[PDB]
RNA sequence: CUUAAUUGCGAUAACGAACGAGACCUUAACCUACUAAAUAGUGGUGCUAGCAUUUGCUGGUUAUCCACUUCUUAGAGGGACUAUCGGUUUCAAGCCGAUGGAAGUUUGAGGCAAUAACAGGUCUGUGAUGCCCUUAGACGUUCUGGGCCGCACGCGCGCUACACUGACGGAGCCAGCGAGUCUAACCUUGGCCGAGAGGUCUUGGUAAUCUUGUGAAACUCCGUCGUGCUGGGGAUAGAGCAUUGUAAUUAUUGCUCUUCAACGAGGAAUUCCUAGUAAGCGCAAGUCAUCAGCUUGCGUUGAUUACGUCCCUGCCCUUUGUACACA
């Protein structure tokens, strides 16, 4: 949870109300022993406008 | 600076001599006799335990009890 | 693999758990004997499950406890909960049950919640004081 | 520890370093009204000097205090470390010295003179009876002068 | 230089301290108008054609 | 029965401990001891004053015993306490890396803890060993 | 302070006027009856409302209520 | 010293315009059937027993 | 009393008192009883315990405070005086060795000697601050079991309190002496004096 | 070059995005229109795009020196 | 009448609705039920150490394997609706007690929040902006140095204290919210050297993986001191060593020795608060090259006393008066 915590006045005058944002970040990861064939299909499909897939390789 | 920080011969016959009918013997008992300051009052505690006189019934640092032999 | 449970006490933050296997009567905290719990003036806190219970029903188990978090109050309340609730845990398996509700009555009747997770917990802090109720002073010129 | 018995040799306060030392306390801390001698370097002394720290001041055998005296105006010839001490490098000489109940009197005035003497700003914010630290004078410091 | 600031005299805590204080020090606000806010010194006013025009 | 260290009550157990390294001789003090402060954030030196390598290698030997490993810069941090910053509020200070590598190293030539790998320093199989035995002979003294 | 507001009580209402041949004195199966015979959005609404026109059954049946 | 036993009978409110204060009526326990109602300090339930000091004075609204 | 011995071993007198009598760190709960009417149902002996620190809802409730084992209801209030607000295994040391110290002097089981304390000092009647006008009389009151309770818990516990200050005498000395004093009122423990004297106000007022 | 790439796109009935219609505004004041008239006009239109509520508030100054500020709302809106 | 609430009950020329309150959302609490997890963790087994030996007890072993998901994690659900019973009450909304329950003070804490008002603050956050001013001896901008810290004093927020529920010295030793380095030098384990601060050699980490179990502090234990401005207190100040930075003088910070002030519980006054709350206690984050006695959050230890009222103060509501409506 990124908080982020900040008076809301831009100037200095009244009470000091303060505010705090947050911003969620959900991880996980799925591991997978397949072939070539199915990784890059599935890498290029399932594709999500703000959904970072990441993909590594090697028990190294 | 204020009487009995050191051991005065006359003043440790008195401890062998006063300690009897002491229902409660303490560091703040032994001071409060016009006597011996709180260092070698702590002193004389383990003293009369050395044999008889006092039974120890509590424990440890910040409190000490003892009580009359039987 | 012999009969076995494994339960858990929760005070402020702290967690006990503690697992509860047939054996001759040992009874583990983290590493040592349920007679070296020390902050030693809450001991009889921790045997207390033993004796409201009386000091035999051991004689057939075996309990290890770790407590992770809390602090030093904490941890002593959490580790009796889990000692209980598994003593009381062990009789629903393996012992029947009115062995067992005779158990909860025993505890619940003496009850420094034992076998309920007490839900106090920290309140969270607002701005304007140092406290969560608590407000900075003023002065009104 | 035990129970001591001393006869009429424990003697009541006793001067030394030009001062004056009261008897019945500690010798660790009671040489410590001897200026520029605190606790530390009070204690390290006594434990250099070969002596009973449970005893008080009226205790201590005449040998043993003209030790204690010995080692505390030479605490290099006796193995203590250089940085234990009040005056190191020292502003003309280089030495490592220690100043001791009534020398350290004289090493404060002998330091002031220094800055006042060359104009440095510090020297001249000591002249004017003010802090010199760097500390806000604003808020603080009313009654002193 | 720092010669004249040492050897100034009229300096230091000595000479302040044996000062009266002056009586602005322990003064208060003073305020200047703090309640004749609602009353607009413009002398001009806005009139109602031109209001009406614009809204 | 068998005995185990964890079956003795934290205190006595180093104070045995003490006593033994104490009766011993086999220590590698440094010599500074008695001079040293045993972290920025106290005022006096130790009160043992001959003595205090021994409790304080003994509390690191169980410390170390309880463990895989640990390091300088953790008893540093452990047997570091609360330092008066004066007129400041209280802070908590780490303590002399100095006296704890030279406890490590005077009870490592004594054979109780080596430098385990991973990192750090392990409780040595022969600490092991003569730790028990002490232990045991702790809970002698209330048989 | 748990006086209901007027859509759970409103609500109450609508339910004993039109399904007495359903909900007797237990609150939890007027719960699972909700679900199936009204659209409530939250499960806190529902159990709001279910635990209401439980009252009002179980007042109903001492004598009548005025709504 | 004539002390007196009152077990507390009811709750009537709360007096004295701070409010500290309560109005209650008691039943003494030794010879019962005659009540008096008395000015309270801590706070009170039904059914306690209060330690009249004298007997035979009662009180009204405070101030 | 039947002893039993398992793998790790717990003590005999540990065994012993346990499941016998359920008592106190070794005192009694048993015969200690309250030397006067109500202050009884206000005092909370039997049920028995075996320290006096339990984590108790006793506040989220008005009257439920009377539940608390009185003995950690005496300690409780020791732990105050901000630099030691929190801090309850030092009172509740403080409380074993006053027990343990009264238990010396008068032999009189100790947690009767609370009890009687308690019940010795709390002021039967008081007085508050009626208007009527400007200038303000006091109007006599009686106060209740709780207050009267409480009242002599900050009581005892303060005068004490204020005697360990500045003085070589303990806590738990001065909670033991102000304590045995107040056990039947001896005119010299700082509580009867405040209780006299706000029971002789009381009737100034009547 | 290439690893970047834009693509416009019609907005499906822009009567019912604020955006749009915060911007048309402006397109209209800008351009003269009577300040009355121009907030009405854009709560119509975005009545007949189907909302289920609108509101448009204008505020500063028009011609006279001093500020003043409008609410202009139709139909249906909740708050909290 | 009731409610925290124009919250409802009831009365009723009103009946029936909407905004706002509620609902809703977020977080902290309950799941041995659902889906699993070598970046979380348990039991078994190897492989392995120590003590007892009688089979035990206490550990080691980022894959030697097997299985599980109670503990940790977060998805989907479930759970509470002031439930059941009982007192009180127009026996109305409701309220109070008792049992049960993770939870029954709007469950606790917040987020959101109508219509309206203020000449409230902010042109010194903005490449938001009208007008006015200025615009090359500049009110543009940059660079060098100083200043914002200046010291008879008045006011406000704080920090540390006056000690024996204590300082100090050994020993025990337990949290939670966090952050952390790519075209770069953040968070740092470990090994050495150094009394210390620090230094030096290496190393893990773009992170539930490494720093970190953040072994924090109060606290708990055994000692020393003993009521004395004392070893309480740590201001002022001298002398030395180090770090940050191009730079430390008006001393950024840190460490060592020394110096050892006021302060013996605080007049009139006045602030904050009702349960894991108050107070005590540290910590992370913001700022940050270096500097927190500040702040935002966090956990740890954990009370006393109400559970009331309108007396003081403040504000709402009617009634009522008005020649006010820029009120
Ligand atoms: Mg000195
Ligand atoms: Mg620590
Ligand atoms: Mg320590
Ligand atoms: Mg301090
Ligand atoms: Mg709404
Ligand atoms: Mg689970
Ligand atoms: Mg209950
Ligand atoms: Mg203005
Ligand atoms: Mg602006
Ligand atoms: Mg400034
Ligand atoms: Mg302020
Ligand atoms: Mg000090
Ligand atoms: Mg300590
Ligand atoms: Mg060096
Ligand atoms: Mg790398
Ligand atoms: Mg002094
Ligand atoms: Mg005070
Ligand atoms: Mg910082
Ligand atoms: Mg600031
Ligand atoms: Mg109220
Ligand atoms: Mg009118």
């Amino acid at each position: 949870v990124l908080k982020i915590s900040t008076r809301k006045t831009p100037n200095g005058e009244g009470s000091k109300t303060w505010e705090t944002y947050e911003m969620r970040i959900h991880k996980r990861y799925i591991d997978l022993e397949a072939p070539v064939q199915i990784v890059k299909r599935i890498t290029q499909i399932t594709i999500e406008p703000g959904v970072d897939v990441e993909v590594v390789v090697a028990s190294n | 600076a204020q009487h009995a920080v050191i051991l005065d011969q006359e003043k440790y016959d008195r401890i062998l001599k006063e300690v009897p009918t002491y229902r409660y013997v303490s560091v703040s008992v032994l001071v409060d006799r016009l006597k011996i300051g709180g260092s070698l009052a702590r002193i004389a505690l383990r003293h009369l335990e050395k044999e008889g006189i006092i039974k120890p019934i509590s424990k440890h640092s910040k409190q000490a009890i003892y009580t009359r032999a039987t | 693999a012999v009969p076995s449970v494994q339960t858990f006490g929760k005070k402020k933050s702290a967690t006990a758990v503690a697992h509860v296997k047939a054996g001759k009567g040992l009874i583990k905290v983290n590493g040592s004997p349920i007679t070296l719990v020390e902050p030693e003036i809450l001991r009889f806190k921790v045997y207390e499950p033993l004796l409201l219970v009386g000091l035999d029903k051991f004689s057939n188990i075996d309990i290890r406890v770790r407590v992770t978090g809390g602090g030093h109050v904490s941890q002593v309340y959490a580790i009796r909960q889990a000692i209980a609730k598994g003593l009381v845990a062990y009789h629903q398996k393996y012992v029947d049950e009115q062995s067992k509700n005779e158990l909860k009555k025993a505890f619940t009747s003496y009850d420094r919640t034992l076998l309920i997770a007490d839900s106090r917990r920290p309140e969270p802090k607002k701005f304007g004081g140092k406290g969560a109720r608590s407000r900075f002073q003023k002065s009104y010129r | 520890s035990l129970v001591v018995q001393e006869q009429g040799s424990f003697q009541h306060i006793l001067r030394l370093l030009n001062t004056n030392v009261d008897g019945n306390i500690k010798i660790v801390y009671a040489l410590t009204t001897i200026k520029g001698v605190g606790r530390r370097y009070s204690n390290l002394v006594c434990k250099k000097a070969d002596v009973d720290l449970h005893k008080r001041a009226g205790e201590l055998t005449q040998e043993e205090l003209e030790r204690i005296v010995q080692i505390m105006q030479n605490p290099t010839h006796y193995k203590i470390p250089a940085w234990f001490l009040n005056r190191q490098n020292d502003i003309t000489d280089g030495k490592d010295y220690h100043t001791l109940a009534n020398n350290v009197e004289s090493k404060l005035r002998d330091d002031l003179e220094r800055l006042k003497k060359i104009r440095a700003h510090r020297g001249i914010r000591h002249f004017w009876g003010l802090r010199v630290r760097g500390q806000h004078t604003k808020t603080t410091g009313r009654r002193r002068a | 230089g720092n010669e004249g600031a040492i050897r100034d005299k009229t300096a230091g805590r000595r000479n302040n301290r044996s000062k009266d204080v002056t009586d602005s020090a322990t003064t208060k606000k003073s305020n200047t108008r703090r309640a004749t806010d609602r009353h607009s010194r413009t002398g001009k006013t806005d009139t109602k054609k031109k209001v009406n025009q614009g809204w | 029965p068998g005995v185990s260290v964890r079956d003795v009550a934290a205190q006595d157990f180093i104070n045995a401990y003490a006593s033994f390294l104490q009766r011993q001789g086999k220590l590698e003090v440094p010599g500074y001891v008695d001079i040293v402060k045993t972290s920025s954030g106290n005022e006096m030196p130790p009160q043992d004053a001959e003595g205090w390598f021994y409790k304080r290698a003994a509390s690191v030997a169980r410390h170390i015993y309880m463990r895989k490993q640990v390091g300088v810069g953790k008893l540093n941090k452990l047997y570091g306490g609360a330092k008066s910053r004066g007129v400041r509020p209280y802070k908590h200070i780490d303590a002399s890396g100095s006296i704890n590598r030279k406890v490590l190293q005077a009870l490592e030539k004594i054979g109780i803890v080596e430098i385990s790998p991973k990192g750090g320093r392990r409780i040595s199989e022969n600490g092991q060993r003569d730790l028990d035995r002490i232990a045991a002979q702790t809970l002698e003294e209330d048989e | 302070g748990r006086v209901r507001t007027k859509t759970v009580k409103r609500a109450s209402k609508a339910l004993i006027e039109r399904y007495y041949p359903k909900l007797t004195l237990d609150f939890q199966t007027n719960k699972r009856l909700c679900d199936e015979i009204a659209t409530i959005q939250s499960k806190r609404l529902r159990n709001k409302i279910a635990g209401y026109t439980t009252h009002l059954m179980k007042r109903i049946q001492k004598g009548p209520v005025r709504g | 010293t004539p002390v007196t036993l009152a077990k507390v009978i009811k709750v009537l409110g709360r007096t004295g315009s701070r409010g500290g204060v309560t109005q209650v009526r008691v039943e003494f326990l030794e010879d019962t059937s005659r009540t008096i109602v008395r000015n309270v300090k801590g706070p009170v339930r039904e059914n306690d027993i209060l330690v009249l000091m004298e007997s035979e004075r009662e009180a009204r609204r405070l101030r | 009393f039947t002893p039993v011995v398992l793998a790790t071993p717990i003590p005999e007198e540990v065994q012993q008192a346990q499941t016998e009598i359920k008592l106190f760190n070794k005192w009694s709960f048993e015969e200690v009883e309250v030397k006067d009417a109500s202050l009884v149902d206000y005092v909370q002996v039997r049920q028995p315990i075996f320290v006096a620190h339990t984590a108790g809802r006793y506040a989220n409730k008005r009257f439920r405070k009377a539940q608390c084992p009185i003995i950690e209801r005496l300690t409780n209030s020791l732990m105050m005086n901000g630099r030691n607000n929190g801090k309850k295994l030092k009172a509740v040391r403080i409380i074993k060795h006053t027990l343990d110290i009264i238990n010396v002097l008068t032999d009189q089981n100790p947690i009767q000697v609370v009890v009687d304390a308690i019940t010795n000092t709390g002021p039967r009647e008081d007085t508050t601050r009626v208007g009527g006008g400007g200038a303000a009389r006091r109007q006599a009151v009686d106060v209740s079991p709780l207050r009267r309770v409480n009242q002599a818990i900050a009581l005892l516990t303060i005068g004490a309190r204020e005697a360990a200050f500045r003085n070589i005498k303990t806590i738990a000395e001065t909670l033991a002496e102000e304590l045995i004093n107040a056990a039947k009122g001896s005119s010299t423990s700082y509580a009867i004096k405040k209780k006299d004297e706000l029971e002789r106000v009381a009737k100034s007022n009547r | 070059p290439g690893t970047i790439v834009l693509y416009a796109e019609r907005v499906q009935d822009r009567g019912l995005s604020a955006v749009a219609q915060a911007e048309s505004m402006k397109f209209k004041l800008l351009n003269g229109l009577a300040i009355r008239r121009a907030a009405y006009g854009v709560v119509r239109y975005v009545m007949e795009s189907g909302a289920k509520g609108c509101e448009v508030v204008v505020s500063g100054k028009l011609r006279a020196a001093r500020a003043k500020a409008m609410k202009f709302a139709d139909g249906f809106l909740i708050h909290s």
